[PDB]
């Protein structure tokens, strides 16, 4: 009910290291793929936690 | 043996460590996919490495 969100900009981000330590059970992707993520451009990037 | 997390990744077109450097799939891949958890065989208490 009370879900966090995190605004995530200005940064450089690489994916590869969530990849390589990861307990994620599911690794779910709607939008895009988890390859290239290190190879696109974005803005509005916000993490909700819950 | 893989993963109990990798075993979505050995699929066609699939993004993944072992998708990329260990094991390829093409894709217009025909055929099955056969996956069942070996802890019983292929685990050890201390790390079966």
């Amino acid at each position: 009910y009370a879900w966090n969100r995190k605004r995530i900009s200005n940064c450089v981000a690489d994916y590869s290291v969530i990849y390589n330590f990861a307990p994620f059970f599911a690794f779910k992707c709607y939008g895009v793929s988890p390859t290239k993520l290190n190879d696109l451009c974005f803005t509005n990037v916000y993490a909700d936690s819950f | 043996v893989i993963r109990g997390n990798e075993v979505s990744q050995i699929a066609p077109g699939q993004t993944g460590n072992i998708a990329d450097y260990n094991y390829k799939l093409p894709d217009d891949f025909t055929g099955c996919v056969i996956a069942w958890n070996s802890n019983k065989l292929d685990s050890k208490p201390s790390g079966n490495y």
